[PDB]
């Protein structure tokens, strides 16, 4: 009955420079680059971390669906309700 | 040669930009038709052939009322016209609406003014921008001319003269909000921010000045000595010359550590002057009383890092040295460890001029005492909870999301004023 | 109230329905997205159930709500008023009426207004109710849009904590 | 530069509306002929705010009435200054709805709907800046609230950012005027609650006890009333017609008093309220302006602010006058009634200073509080709507009128959602 | 000395004539005795444009009043301007034409249509240049359709160069005056669009609701009619008279209006009509002016421009104004109403100005507009037309006349053709 919070992330196909990184699937963080101009030493903000139901950096729609809403669908046709 | 644009953004900042150009016209002789009847005027004002001389200044506001009630004014013949930028809605206290959707096209006209103005100055020493942190416009469109004045115009001083929240007593209410909206946007553009408290100067009016009754001109007057004591070694020559680029250098240690205590001595009526002896060290004790801080920040509680003094009047180099030698072999006054020397001394020749009808006093002295101390961190630290509380559960978010924030604006603004509370306790710890 | 349900009985014609569904919502251009969506979208399977002996036993009432939101623009890209500026403006405020049911939710206090704006007044009983809610966090990792990243993560880890209840509602 | 344009209703509301134009002309010296008369520059600076000049020195008020029945225009044009209003801003059906909020704004009102959108949009149009609509009028009435709710529908499609006021007269708590005046008023409110972008709650039993126990009158007719509440409608706008020390216009009384967009009403009260006998015996101070200000028997709605919580407050103060006077009296105010005051909002008061105060008075303020205590009056109309809804009592008027059974639900639904929406905020705690 | 031949045809059509040739009179300064009385040189400056010089100081108008029975001559002459009119140009027959187009086109129109012809020959050769004719008549009468079909039929053929314009009334939508309306309409219709170059469609209908709720009269007759057309009339053609700062004559109006050939009928208004009541209450500017110069209820047709499309629109302003003003309104009209106005056409807007101005008001507008809602009245003709003619009521008269059957489907056929390329080029898409 919990809330399953996933994450998907843009396959850039211009390939930026990306920040992001997901160790085992769960957490997922992202390090915003310290300014050296502004207060050298003197910043102290870089690291920002969080943990979620399922992270998917690059995925087809079928495996997005699969691990998506197919729980909730199945519900759907159990009697329960579902929103995605 | 030494030109200073200055820029007066909402209520606010009009409201102490006519104190401070009434103070102006006095000091140099200008009536307010325009013309007087070498050259120190040149920093504040750019002569026409005819004789008469216009203000280097920018009055901007999205509201008519404060910039018509000018345009009716005495000083109607010598502000220019077009230099007064009028608005037709007004910001609403929303940073949001004076930052993205109503202060666009003003910032753009205000911009194109300014450039027209920079354009008649040989050399630039910079700008002073006045405005009130805690209201749509002087929030919202003070932090997007700054913006665009950074990308432009580049290295320029920047002092921006800004009014914050007093920590109890308000007038707003999504002040917090709007607050920390502003601070963090200045954090990063702004060169030397000069913190103000309506709550510090109403007690300062209150048991100096001995006003039961304080009101806007009188604060605005105050302000405006101090502005004028700050730029005297810009216009009038003395000993000890001090620039608007050596403030920079002599205050701000670290760039994000740039908020400014001001205090300025002595805050004296006519009855109670020439009572006392008024003393260069009397005079630099009063200045450093926690009382005469024009910032409800107990100075006691952080450390100093940087006082920069600045004299005017009959003020001897003899008696300076020695008035600050007592101030620092006193206990109370403590400095950082990493600051041995903390002191930035100017003198100058020219007493401040006395505005007729003012309860300031003719002083042949005077002192504005600019301190960076890390003791300005507890107003953030009032801020940041008087924010976080309301924000946590969204109360008059919906105002401000309606003209084009987001929630994420939100985090992130907290997010820097934590940055620079732990900033302002690293710089503090040894 | 007033919504046009439309009975399935094949593949076909749903795919027909959502595939006019795409054609009339409302997208225009934007620097971000070449069509950006400029409406959140609700696509609602309701399906009722009956027993193989049928013959009106435990049936009907179950919902499944498939909702694609609208961007939250930064606006300071957009900038003109015309039908870009004016609705983002909109969609930013139902987002963050959005998000501050979520946080009323999370706080669990008692009443967590839904009727501030049509979105959470459609999602009520989603997020809560008797509705299994699994969020998607579209983001994209770029040099630049780590703010409007990072607004995203927030918004989906204190979504997180909320949990709903699962009813076998059937039919009346 | 900012303009107001002004919209009665009913016959409530246009009396009201009378009686404030009345009063508006007053205090910028314009005779009922039209002409100015008031020898001061700063009455002429912002008149475009309220009125439009003609190809003479005339000076018409930018307001539109409307009725479904005529009496009550003509009575108004009859009035003392029935001849300033533009003949062509008086809209009038034939038939008055009798008292029944679906004849108003189903069946009699949907005709003169578009007569009243034409009018007001060429009034709009005419206008350069538009700070937006003030719409007075009565809940509990038939033609006032219905085609008020119609009107204030329109206008929000139309002009969605502009500012919309609205002066509704709520029924009264103890004694009732019509039968139907919680049908039409719990109708009214689901309107108001989505449409109306800021609203004044005001009751005449209010209003009676505040002119029988501060004004102390003998024979308070509807004329007294209706300039109090004129009073206010004026002091809530001043600080757009005349110079201020902290001017603040309507939005910006809006985001300053609206934590949550639902909460938009607002009890309001009008200071320094003397009696004829303790006028000279009474002392013109900041400290005893506040005094009178934050007493619950100033309000003009009858719930007492004693019972709720504020969850803002905002003063507009008129004279000349000391910030910090005004600052220090409503911080005090605040660290008294420190209970009766929201603790998730650490200043709940919104101050403004106007350096004109109305005329023969040195001082003034208007005050706009927005409290939980209003859910008691709300509860209250709730308490009757739920007694006649039960059985139904005069509910085929309305059914015959072609609106559905299930408004009226889906009205107390919303109505409801409200009272608990001001009892959470009542009642939550920080952090 | 661009000249312009005026013929006034049936009842209607002289009765409007006579009121026109008093109003131009009026404003020219010319007595009913002709002598010039005006005491302005701008006033004889082009004189001649209307009127020619007797041997005195007499002026003569340059009109012809064409009718089959003498009464309404008589009536014209014992009028007040009646003795302006050169004797010889009273054209009448002996027999009238009862109310039928048949009798007004083939059997009675066959004899009168020689002189009417001489006269036109006789007034136009005197003329140094000749910009065209103008025709006034009502759509629906025998001899007023009948003589202007047939007459501008054969001015067509004598001049095809020269402009052609008519004022024709057409028979009003709620209430008819004859029987027979839809018919002799349905006639004239197919003449005018083969023949008339340009063609003002006038409803009294339109004429009674603008008079009784602009204007606000409480007895209008049709003088006051005759009135209002004969200052539209004025109005279009007051820049040949007159200098304008940016003038445009017939033919420019025309090209600048007609988009193709066959869409020549348009709808015109005139501006400021004020009630007695609110003259001195309405403002008299050029936004004004164009605010009530857009709106459907000032437009004379019975078809409002809200249905339709707008393919152009014109306007003829009068006064001491600002080119930049009245650039800048209908710019901004254009811009607000789009959605009214045809995509395929950048600019919809042809704005002309004149320097001299109607006696009495100081600033003026005529407005002419190209648009698709007259298709709603050629249908609704077309509807009375097919009725009576599936069971061929009142057809039995038309077929004695020696006019074919054939000839009322044909006519019905082209109707029917210019309502669908209304409705083609009201619903034609850009690219
Ligand atoms: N020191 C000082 N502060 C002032 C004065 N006048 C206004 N303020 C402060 O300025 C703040 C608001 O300024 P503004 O933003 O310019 O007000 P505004 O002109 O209505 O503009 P917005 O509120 O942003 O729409 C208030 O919170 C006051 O505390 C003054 O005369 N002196
Ligand atoms: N303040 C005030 N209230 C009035 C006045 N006249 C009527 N009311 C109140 O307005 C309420 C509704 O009446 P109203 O809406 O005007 O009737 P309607 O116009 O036919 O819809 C009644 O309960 C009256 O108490 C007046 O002159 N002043
Ligand atoms: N404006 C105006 N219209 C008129 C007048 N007299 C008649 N009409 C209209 O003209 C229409 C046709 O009449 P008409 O053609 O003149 O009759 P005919 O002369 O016998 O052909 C009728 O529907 C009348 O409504 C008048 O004096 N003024």
């Amino acid at each position: 009955q919990a809330v399953k919070v996933f994450v998907r992330t843009r396959p850039t196909a211009t390939s930026g420079s990306g920040l992001k990184l997901g160790p085992d699937g769960q957490s997922v963080s992202v390090n915003v680059p310290k300014d050296l101009s502004a207060g050298p030493v003197n910043n102290q903000q870089e690291q920002f971390s969080f943990k979620f139901d399922g992270v998917l950096e690059n995925v087809s729609q079928e495996a997005a669906y699969t691990t998506l809403a197919h729980e909730v669908v199945d519900s759907l046709m159990a009697g329960y309700n579902g929103t995605i | 040669m030494r030109e200073v644009i200055s820029i007066h953004i909402g209520q606010a900042g009009i409201q102490v930009g006519n104190a401070c150009w009434e103070l102006y016209c006095l000091e140099h002789g200008i009536q307010p038709d325009g013309q007087m009847p070498d050259d120190a005027f040149n920093t504040f004002f750019s002569e026409t052939g005819a004789g008469k001389h216009v203000p280097r200044c920018i009055f901007l506001d999205l509201e008519p009322t404060v910039v018509d009630e000018v345009r009716t004014g005495t000083y109607r013949q010598l502000f220019h016209p077009e230099q007064l930028i009028s608005g037709k809605e007004d910001a609403a206290n929303n940073f949001a609406r004076g930052h993205y959707t109503i202060g666009k096209e003003i910032v753009d006209l205000a911009l194109d003014r300014i450039r027209k103005l920079a354009d008649n100055c040989t050399g630039l020493q910079g700008f002073l921008v006045f405005n009130a942190v805690g209201g749509g416009t002087g929030s919202g469109l003070g932090s997007l001319l700054l913006e665009r004045l950074s990308v432009d115009y580049g290295k320029k001083s920047k002092l921006g003269f800004t009014v914050y929240p007093s920590p109890q007593v308000s007038t707003a209410v999504v002040e917090p909000y709007n607050s920390v909206l502003s601070t963090h946007s200045l954090l990063e553009h702004t060169d030397v921010a000069v913190m103000l408290d309506n709550e510090a100067i109403y007690d300062i009016c209150r048991r100096s000045l001995d006003i039961e009754r304080p009101t806007y001109t009188n604060l605005n007057r105050l302000i405006a000595q101090v502005i004028s004591s700050l730029t005297a070694s810009l216009r009038f020559d003395g000993a000890l010359n001090v620039d608007i680029t050596e403030f920079q250098t002599n205050l701000v240690p670290y760039p994000r550590i740039h908020f400014m205590l001001s205090s300025y001595a002595p805050i004296i009526s006519a009855e109670k002057a020439y009572h006392e002896q008024l003393s260069v060290a009397e005079i630099t004790n009063a200045a450093f009383e926690p009382a005469s801080m024009m910032v409800k920040c107990d100075p006691r509680h952080g450390k100093y890092m940087a006082c920069c003094l600045m004299y005017r009047g009959d003020v001897v180099p003899k008696d300076v040295n020695a008035s600050v030698a007592t101030i620092k072999t006193k206990r109370t006054i403590q400095f950082v460890d990493w600051c041995p020397t903390g002191f930035k001394c100017g003198i100058n020749y020219q007493p401040p001029t006395v505005v007729p009808g003012g309860d300031l006093a003719k002083v042949q002295r005077a002192v504005c005492m600019i301190s960076n101390s890390t003791a300005i961190g507890e107003i953030f630290s009032r801020l940041d909870h008087k924010f976080d509380l309301m924000y946590a559960k969204r109360a008059f978010v919906h105002w401000y999301v309606g003209e084009g924030m987001e929630e994420g604006e939100f985090s992130e603004a907290r997010e820097d004023l934590a940055a620079l509370e732990k900033d302002f306790e690293e710089v503090g710890a040894e | 109230r007033g919504l046009t349900l439309v009975p399935v009985r094949s593949e076909e014609e749903a795919l027909a329905q959502f595939f006019l569904g795409e054609q009339g919502r409302t997208t225009a251009g934007h620097v971000l997205n070449a069509e950006s969506s400029r409406s959140h979208t609700v696509f609602t399977i309701h399906v009722e159930m009956r027993t193989s002996d049928a013959a009106s036993e435990r049936a009907v009432l179950s919902k499944l709500n498939l909702v694609d939101l609208a961007g939250s623009e930064r606006t300071k890209k957009t900038g003109v008023t015309g039908q870009t500026l004016k609705e983002a403006q909109f969609i930013n405020r139902s987002l963050s009426f959005l998000e501050q049911t979520v946080n009323a939710l999370s706080r669990k206090d008692t009443y967590v207004p839904f009727r501030q704006t049509k979105l959470t007044a459609v999602l009520r009983d989603a997020l809560g109710g008797n509705c299994k809610t699994v969020m998607v966090a579209n983001i994209w990792a770029e040099p630049s849009h780590n703010e409007e990243t990072l607004s995203t993560l927030r918004f989906a880890s204190r979504v997180r904590t909320l949990t709903t209840d699962l009813a076998l509602n059937e039919s009346n | 530069m900012r303009e107001i344009v002004h919209i009665q209703g009913g016959q409530c509301g246009n009396q009201i509306g009378a009686k404030f134009w009345e009063v508006v002309s007053d205090e910028h010296g314009i005779d009922p002929t039209g002409t100015y008369h008031g020898d001061s520059d700063l009455q002429l600076e912002r008149i475009n705010v309220y009125f439009n000049e003609a190809t003479g020195g005339r000076y018409v008020p930018r307001a539109i009435l409307m009725d479904l029945e005529p009496g009550t225009m003509d009575s108004v044009r009859s009035g003392p200054y029935g001849q300033i209003f533009r003949p062509d801003n008086f809209v009038f059906g034939q038939t008055g709805a009798g008292n029944n909020w679906a004849k108003g704004h189903y069946t009699e009102g949907a005709e003169l709907i578009d007569s009243v959108l034409d009018v007001v949009r060429k009034e709009a149009e005419s206008c350069d800046c538009l700070q937006g609509f003030q719409v007075c009028h009565s809940l509990g009435g038939g033609t006032g609230s219905g085609m008020g709710t119609l009107l204030i529908s329109k206008i929000r499609e139309e002009y969605p950012d502009r500012m919309m006021l609205t002066f509704s007269v709520v029924p009264s708590p103890k004694v009732s005027d019509t039968v139907v005046e919680p049908y039409n008023a719990t109708l009214s409110v689901h309107q108001l609650v989505e449409n109306a972008d800021e609203c004044m709650v005001l009751d005449n039993e209010a209003l009676y006890d505040i002119c029988f126990r501060t004004l102390k009158l003998t024979t308070p007719t509807f004329g007294d009333l209706n300039h109090l509440i004129s009073a206010v409608m004026s002091g809530i706008t001043c600080c757009l017609r005349f110079p201020g020390q902290l001017n603040a216009d309507l939005r910006k009384l809006a985001v300053n008093l609206i934590p949550f967009p639902r909460l938009h009403f607002f009890m309001v009260g009008f200071t320094p309220l003397t009696s004829r006998g303790s006028q000279q015996y009474r002392a013109l101070t900041v400290p005893e302006l506040t005094q009178q200000m934050w007493d619950a028997k100033n309000m003009m709605c009858a719930a007492d602010p004693r019972h709720g919580r504020y969850l803002t407050a905002s003063a507009l103060f008129r004279g000349r006058m000391s910030t910090k006077e005004v600052d220090e009296q409503m911080l005090n105010v605040q660290n008294k009634n420190s209970s009766y005051f929201v603790e998730w909002i650490p200043n709940n008061v919104k101050s403004s200073v106007c350096d004109i105060p109305p005329k023969g008075l040195k001082m003034s303020a208007t005050f706009i509080g927005n409290s939980t205590a209003i859910q008691e009056m709300f509860k209250r109309v709730s308490e009757q709507f739920t007694a006649m809804f039960r059985r139904k009592a005069f509910l085929h008027w309305y059914t015959g009128e072609g609106m559905d059974e299930m408004e009226f639900t889906e009205a107390e639904s919303n109505m409801n959602d409200l009272v608990s929406e001001y009892q959470q905020y009542q009642d939550a705690s920080a952090e």
